[PDB]
């Protein structure tokens, strides 16, 4: 409609087709971010009049595929740890406080953690 | 002393069989290597498959947990300052003398003295009416001898060699080798 | 009413009552510090700018020791730089490595004075981890990121007695003490956005300039 | 006939923990900068006329003259027997605005003789002469036209002084500290013309200036004294 | 043996006579784990204004619950007497300086004894213990560190 | 001072009609207590009214025709630098620097 392949928005309000060429991502169709140029705007240039625009470059939308991995749940602990997963081929070690009674990402990863206290809560 | 080596001692691939014996009956030099690094010892474990696990090497006075205050090592902000030395200070050192070998007088009546360097004071008047043995002994060396430009490694000597120790050109080459002495 | 002191063999001459780190200002010398404000109330509980009396036993905060005739201040000794290593340690002890998602990363006092004067190796090795503090809401113009903070109490004596906002004080004993307003609410001030500049730490940043540039590139 | 050992196979050497010495790396020049502040001082005694003052850094001795005295100076540390500095390695400049001045000359000497490096400073303004050492040292004519050539400064005696860097009807001085990094004007092909022509620059990205990024707090203090102790104006004894 | 009570033979000996408070040790005690009592007390009682005592408490009371278990090394004896030096002197109040004696008077005569536990506890986990309490196989997975003895004994709670 | 010496420097005759370059000493900054960018005397250009940045349409890159828009001159002294900008004929203005009066501060005041 236009208005969703040119408007930043939480959530795509539609199913992303794979095979759209004017969606912003193959995996999502409105932009992630206010300044973020839409796709379909970018492709209305002279510069691909003759230029087939399924060989271009479209990699993933990461802010989708990070909301697909599961909540990390704490047992015991207020405090979670995060290093990416991967040690020194990682990121800076930092520490989330879990008090309050919801999913806290981490700061470079996105991974969100929260004590199971809250499980319900938050599914809820 | 690198004298010739033969040529299985060196890391390139050679000949076998009657084919190394025809190589040293044709070849001029048979102990010279083909250049071809050895397949099955050179680069045989690439840079990307080294079973080696590296540690980060830490020397103790400078890279541990205890008696390790950074000031101690602070190198960087303990550089030496510098200092111009003009003809007023100069003259003052020539004629107050150092402080390695003070040659001012004690109390007020120094700090008299002292007081007459800070301003402008010519080096050459302060030579003109001086006492010439302070010229001999301060700003000269060795009395009166001249003071030669010091130089920039005291251990720069040379010696002469012959081809039998250095194993370069003849002494008929237009050129000489000079070791370290 | 001037006094005529020494700061590190240099002649100063100032009000009396003044604070040692104002004199040392006045004669060229810079003292480190995190806690000491020249349009804020006295604090010391930083410990940043300790100085050595010459005849004294103990170390003084030169933002809170008043001044007085024929007193010699050293600057540079080797017990001060001691004391400065020592303090920039126990502030980067629980602090977070948040320096490349942090605001403050190219305008941080907390990082050009740990370089300055800290050791340039930490020793916190610890398992148990660094303290973990929730973030405070405290409206959308202040960005809070309290495991940040270095409790100085820059904010705390500037929206009390300047901005005179007294919703945002210290509560807590120690090292569970928290910034904040304690109860869930904002902070009611025409002036309440100058506690940004003042926090020398991305403890308190603004929202609206967040992520979006370096002082560098400015 | 014996097989080559296998390099990686052969044992190494097993290390605990590592020792190294801490110490400041301008202790050992102790020899060097006494004796360069002896050889400084010989120099302007033997000069008076010419030498403003000398200074001393770890090994390396620089003298500060006059425009007007730089022929002399440069004579007399090319031809005494004591200072025998027959090479000219280079000849250079700096730009200080501040100044009154705004150039410092430099002129750096190696005497292969003694094994010894010697340093000689002088001063230009945009306009006023310096003498020029090619009579004296014949290596400084291109180190003089590069000179004039970056900074314009006037070598008064040079026998062939030109541009030795710059493009031909170049202008302006790149090395002076008011002159744009990139400069005023680019080349490029016109169609029309059928030649490469010059035209007012314009940037498709322009310069991004990151150096206002630098440290609002000194980094380095005052340092440490490495006077040596045969140059210390002495103290007078304290009272009776 | 010899300690006479006064603000000054005692000050000789290297303690202090602040109210009188004797506290008696047997051999059948642990005198590791009593000194660790004293630096979680100070932690604790902290009023936690000034940056030595507010963080050094912290630290100290880190450090000693590992040297409880002796999961640390014999030089973190000489690191955890070092931080007690920059929290005595750089402080408001004297809490700071009271919170750094009890653990530099067990180092200064029994030291012995905090070595025996490290040495002890390598026993039963086999490799010796690095820096910090870290294993050689300890490392950090979703949120906690995993493949490692935690020293858990933050009073829980 | 008097000499012109613009004349044989080669810049641009529109340094001189067409730029106006401040003289100023740098104000210290609000989100640091730190004062050593305020010890030197600086002179930079102001900005065109036209051309100073565009937007390069392929990239999105700062474009810009001011070829003096990334230099900034440094000096130890305020008279130093009216000395330069006087010997290269510049059209320039001194900001005076801000100076922060002085008021006595000590922890006696908290309560008193
Ligand atoms: S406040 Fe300073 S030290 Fe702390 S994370 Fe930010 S930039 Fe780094
Ligand atoms: S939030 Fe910032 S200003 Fe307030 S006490 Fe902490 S560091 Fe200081
Ligand atoms: S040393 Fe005293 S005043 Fe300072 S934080 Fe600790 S208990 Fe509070
Ligand atoms: S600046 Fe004096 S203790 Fe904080
Ligand atoms: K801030
Ligand atoms: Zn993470």
């Amino acid at each position: 409609s236009t208005k969703e392949l040119t408007t930043a928005r939480i959530k795509d309000i539609s199913k992303p087709d794979e095979n759209n060429l004017q969606q912003q991502a193959p995996n999502r169709i409105s932009p992630w971010s206010k300044s973020q140029k839409p796709r379909a705007e970018a492709q209305d240039n002279v510069r691909f009049a003759v230029k087939d625009l399924a060989k271009q470059p479209r990699p993933y939308a990461a802010i989708d595929l990070i909301y697909k991995q599961p909540i990390r749940y704490i047992e015991h602990d207020n405090v979670a740890v995060c290093d990416g997963n991967g040690g020194a081929q990682g990121h800076p070690k930092v520490y989330i406080n879990l008090d309050q009674n919801k999913a806290i990402p981490c700061g470079y990863c996105g991974l969100r953690f929260a004590q199971a206290a809250f499980k319900e809560d938050i599914e809820s | 002393s690198g004298g010739p080596v033969p040529v299985f001692k060196k890391y390139t691939t050679g000949s076998k069989g009657i084919w190394e014996k025809i190589r040293q009956l044709l070849t001029l030099v048979p102990n010279r290597s083909t250049g071809n690094p050895l397949v099955k010892n050179y680069r045989v474990p690439p840079p990307g498959s080294q079973t080696l696990k590296y540690k980060d090497p830490v020397t103790i006075p400078a890279g541990d947990i205890v008696k390790n205050q950074y000031y101690d090592r602070d190198h960087r902000r303990n550089y030496p300052r510098l200092v111009a030395f003009d003809q007023t200070k100069v003259s003052g050192l020539l004629t107050l003398g150092s402080a390695q070998n003070p040659r001012i007088s004690v109390g007020e009546k120094g700090q008299k003295e002292l007081a007459v360097f800070d301003q402008s004071v010519s080096l050459s008047s302060t030579l003109a009416t001086i006492d010439p043995k302070v010229v001999k002994s301060e700003l000269l060396a060795e009395g009166g001898s001249p003071v030669v430009a010091p130089s920039l490694n005291k251990k720069m000597k040379f010696r002469l060699t012959e081809e039998s120790e250095h194993g370069m050109y003849p002494e008929d080459y237009p050129i000489r080798i000079f070791a370290q002495n | 009413k001037e006094v005529e002191l020494t700061v590190d063999g240099v002649k100063v001459s100032i009000e009396a009552g003044s604070s040692i780190i104002q004199a040392a200002e006045k004669a060229g010398v810079t003292i480190p510090r995190y806690c000491y404000h020249e349009k804020l109330a006295v604090a010391g509980n930083c410990r940043m700018c300790l100085v050595e009396i010459e005849r004294s036993p103990k170390l003084a905060a030169s933002c809170a020791m008043p001044v007085q005739n024929g007193m010699s201040v050293l600057t540079n000794t080797p017990k001060i730089k001691k004391a400065r290593e020592g303090v920039t340690e126990m502030l980067l002890e629980n602090h977070p490595l948040d320096c490349p998602v942090c605001d403050q990363g190219g305008e941080c006092d907390l990082q050009e004075q740990s370089l300055r004067y800290g050791s340039d190796r930490g020793r916190f090795h610890e398992i148990v981890g660094k303290r973990a503090v929730e973030n405070k809401a405290i409206g959308p113009l202040i960005k809070t990121s309290m495991n940040r903070c270095i409790h100085c109490t820059r904010c705390v004596r500037f929206l009390n007695d300047v901005a005179g906002a007294p919703e945002f004080g210290t509560a807590g004993r120690g090292n569970d003490m928290q910034i904040g307003t304690y109860v869930e609410r904002n902070v009611n001030s025409e002036l309440s956005a100058n506690v940004i500049d003042l926090c020398p730490v991305g403890a308190l940043t603004s929202k609206p300039y967040a992520f979006r540039a370096r002082p560098w590139e400015l | 006939e014996e097989p080559l050992p296998v390099l990686r196979d052969l044992p190494r050497p097993e290390y605990g923990e590592l020792h190294a010495p801490v110490y400041n790396p301008a202790e050992k020049y102790k020899e060097q900068i006494e004796e360069l502040h002896k050889f400084g001082r010989y120099i302007m005694g033997c000069l008076p006329k010419f030498v403003q003052q000398f200074s001393v850094w770890k090994d390396e001795l620089v003298i500060y003259v006059a425009p007007s005295a730089l022929t002399q100076v440069a004579t007399f540390l090319k031809d005494h027997t004591s200072a025998q500095f027959k090479a000219c390695m280079d000849v250079t400049a700096a730009d200080y605005p501040t100044r009154t001045n705004r150039f410092d000359v430099v002129y750096n000497l190696l005497s292969v003789r003694h094994n010894s490096r010697i340093r000689i400073k002088t001063y230009a303004s945009e306009v006023s002469p310096v003498p020029s050492v090619v009579p004296l040292f014949q290596g400084a004519n291109w180190f003089e036209r590069e000179t004039y050539d970056l900074f314009g400064i006037f070598f008064e005696g040079h026998p062939d002084l030109r541009r030795i860097m710059t493009d031909y009807g170049f202008q302006g001085h790149p090395l002076r500290k008011d002159f744009p990094t990139t400069g005023y004007t680019e080349v490029r092909y016109d169609a029309e013309k059928r030649r490469v022509v010059y035209e007012p620059l314009e940037l498709t990205q322009a310069w991004r200036n990151f150096t206002v990024g630098s440290s609002v707090w000194e980094q380095v203090g005052d340092g440490k004294d490495f006077t040596p102790e045969s140059f210390k104006l002495p103290t007078p004894a304290p009272d009776p | 043996e010899d300690v006479l009570m006064d603000f000054d033979a005692l000050k000789d000996v290297g303690s202090g006579l602040g109210t009188a408070a004797v506290i008696v040790l047997n051999k059948q005690t642990d005198i590791i784990r009593a000194i660790q009592r004293f630096s979680a007390f100070y932690k604790h009682e902290s009023c936690g204004q000034c940056t030595p005592c507010r963080e050094g408490t912290t630290y100290l009371q880190r450090m000693m619950d590992r040297f409880v278990t002796g999961q640390a090394k014999e030089k973190e004896i000489d690191l955890i007497y070092e931080l007690s030096k920059e929290i005595e002197g750089h402080t408001i109040c004297a809490l700071g300086d009271a919170a750094a004696w009890p653990v530099q008077g067990l180092i200064k005569s029994f030291r012995p004894e905090m070595v025996e536990r490290i040495k002890q506890y390598e026993a039963k986990l086999g490799e010796s213990v690095s820096y910090g309490g870290w294993t050689s196989k300890g490392k950090v997975l979703d949120g906690k560190v995993v493949s490692n003895p935690i020293p858990h004994d933050a009073h829980h709670h | 001072t008097d000499l012109a010496k613009e004349l044989v420097s080669g810049a641009p005759k529109e340094l001189i009609t067409e730029r106006v370059a401040r003289i100023y000493q740098e104000a210290k900054a609000a989100t640091q207590s730190g004062q050593h960018n305020t010890e030197t005397w600086k002179i930079d250009w102001d900005i065109l009214n036209k051309g100073n940045r565009w937007e390069n349409d392929l990239m999105g890159y700062q474009s810009s025709s001011d070829y003096m828009q990334g230099t900034i001159l440094k000096f130890d002294t305020r008279e130093g630098a009216i000395r330069f900008a006087k010997g290269q004929g510049w059209d320039y203005y001194i900001q005076e620097p801000k100076v922060r009066r002085f008021v006595k501060k000590d922890y006696s005041a908290n309560f008193y």
